[PDB]
């Protein structure tokens, strides 16, 4: 009864018809509504949050006050009644006007999920947002994917792990300097993730397991070598084989590969 | 009960809860009260961050017990769970973001005996990293201690990740502003070969819990005056296989000097460590 009657104003006094054919109208979507339609469900709350603004605003009052949300009671009421998931009605019209002193008292004194709070919360401002994100708790800045690489296993794997996804190079260099990460391993990180994407993809195919569940051997380099040298592109091993393991000789059995069938002397 | 609050048809198509004898003048009584309370706790709570805190910490104990905010603070804390549901977990949001306020007031004015923790929303006027930098670089706090108090009530602000961004540098990593700029790439240097090729005929003290943490995050800190090239020198030479990548990546795009003191300050440093992963790698 209370959401038909609220339902009048933003569909009489904003829409021009005879109010029986009204009548009839809603009368077809309350039996719709009674064979637990949702999404004529969803439809009717979200006309009855419009109509609500409507009359929250005739009244002549802070959209956003006491008896704001004394009226608006009946929002919440409506949608757990109906079993519906509760909307988000006025916790984002508070969240853009930076007033937290409504995100928590209106947060609580309806048990809003703690999903949903948090979720929303990424609306309010540069300030009094850092305070909140942390608040109740309970990345893209080598500043930062470093220093909280002081937490994983040791280190070897987290960083690897972050910067295969994400085409970066000047991670791995790093990643082979801390205590205890295999010096032959690295090298399949670089090559892989210093070259072009298809390059890049095509040779993966080596692969068995899940990105971060692949610790590298001395036979993945096998496959990525060969993938390399295939679709000529040398002077990235040619290149690789300085920064990683030095001057022993795999070095030279390749760097004669870039004096002949590219350089030719 | 209606008509004694006041001082059929009327009433049985209204909605409060049930029409039972309490729950009428109960949920009149509560909610006349949490808008009593809150009215007052607008008007107390509108009324230097630091210089604030201090000050209000400068009063008589007997004087901060009647803080008129936390005066109404338990009242309201109180009526919300009267007002509320019983057999359902209430998430006490309230408690979770007044503690907030509270704990991280008292650490950040301990660092700086008990502490007369007085209006606490005055800290919420700054975002976090601000205060942190404010205590560490401006009041002569020492970059150990606060990293130590900040340990013993679980929170995360990073003192070392709060130090780094003030005062080091903006290094940047996307991964998608790279193989949109290497179509770029080729054709502005294509562009610029034809054309030209057919003519054919105080310096910080931090360095202490920098160099304390994780080295890398040091020697990368440092890499972003001459005594910060010092310290980079002995820094990197305990590192063997980065500077390999950082010289040759450092000769073909300016060449004396030595292979620090040329990097550890200019914008020669900075589009080398990352490859085309800058805004401003093209120019």
């Amino acid at each position: 009864m209370k959401v038909a009657n609220i339902i009048l104003s933003y569909k009489c006094r904003n829409e021009d018809a005879q109010y029986s054919f009204i009548r009839e109208s809603v009368a077809e979507k309350l039996s719709k509504l009674a064979d637990g339609e949702k999404t004529t469900t969803e439809e009717l709350l979200v006309l009855l949050e419009e109509g609500t603004w409507n009359s929250i605003q005739q009244q002549e009052i802070k959209r956003l006050s006491s008896e704001s949300s004394s009226q608006w009671a009946l929002v919440v009421q409506f949608c757990r009644l109906h079993n519906m998931k509760l909307s988000i009605s006025y916790l984002r019209e508070c969240a853009k006007a930076n007033d937290w002193l409504q995100f928590i008292i209106h947060s609580q004194l309806h048990n809003y999920h703690p999903a949903e709070v948090k979720s929303l919360i990424q609306y309010f401002s540069p300030v009094i947002q850092d305070h909140l994100r942390l608040a109740f708790e309970n990345m893209t800045d080598l500043f930062e994917i470093l220093l909280q690489c002081s937490e994983e296993p040791d280190s070897w794997h987290w960083l690897l792990v972050e910067a295969v996804k994400q085409q970066a190079p000047i991670l791995s260099v790093l990643a082979s300097c801390l205590q205890g990460a295999s010096a032959i391993s690295c090298l399949c990180v670089w090559i892989i993730t210093s070259v072009e994407d298809n390059v890049a993809t095509e040779a993966m195919g080596h692969i068995q397991d899940s990105t971060e569940d692949h610790t590298w051997n001395l036979e993945d380099l096998s496959v990525i070598w060969r993938t390399l040298l295939t679709r000529q592109k040398s002077k990235t091993l040619i290149r690789g084989f300085q920064l990683f393991f030095k001057d022993s000789p795999l070095l030279l059995v390749m760097e004669m590969y870039e004096l002949c069938m590219f350089f030719r002397n | 009960y209606l008509l004694m609050s006041a001082s059929i048809t009327e009433l049985l198509q209204m909605c409060w809860p049930s029409l039972s004898e309490d729950c009428v003048a109960s949920h009149t009584t509560l909610s006349q009260q949490l808008d009593q309370v809150l009215q007052s706790l607008r008007e107390a709570l509108e009324l230097p961050p630091l210089s604030s805190l201090v000050e209000q910490a400068a009063q008589k104990a007997p004087e901060a017990e009647a803080h008129p905010v936390q005066i109404q603070t338990q009242l309201l804390q109180k009526n919300l769970g009267k007002q509320t549901p019983s057999g359902s977990r209430q998430m006490d949001y309230l408690g979770t973001f007044f503690s907030y306020c509270s704990t991280l007031a008292a650490v950040l004015l301990q660092s700086l005996v008990e502490v007369k923790v007085g209006n606490p929303f005055v800290l919420l006027q700054q975002s976090s990293s601000q205060l942190v930098s404010h205590l560490l670089f401006e009041r002569q706090v020492p970059p150990e201690r606060l990293a130590a108090l900040l340990a013993q009530e679980n929170l995360s602000l990073s003192v070392p990740q709060v130090i780094v961004s003030c005062c080091c540098e903006p290094l940047a990593l996307c991964s998608s502003r790279q193989s949109q700029q290497t179509s770029s790439l080729l054709t502005r240097l294509g562009t610029l070969a034809q054309l030209h090729a057919s003519h054919c005929l105080l310096t910080s003290s931090a360095l202490a819990f920098l160099k304390s943490r994780s080295k890398l995050l040091a020697t990368v800190a440092c890499l972003g005056a001459e005594q910060v090239a010092r310290e980079c020198e002995r820094l990197l030479e305990q590192f063997p296989l980065f500077e390999a990548f950082l010289l040759a990546a450092w000769e073909p795009l300016r060449g004396g000097q030595s292979l620090a003191v040329n990097l550890c300050g200019w914008a020669s440093l900075s589009t080398v460590l990352l490859g085309l992963h800058s805004p401003i790698a093209l120019d």
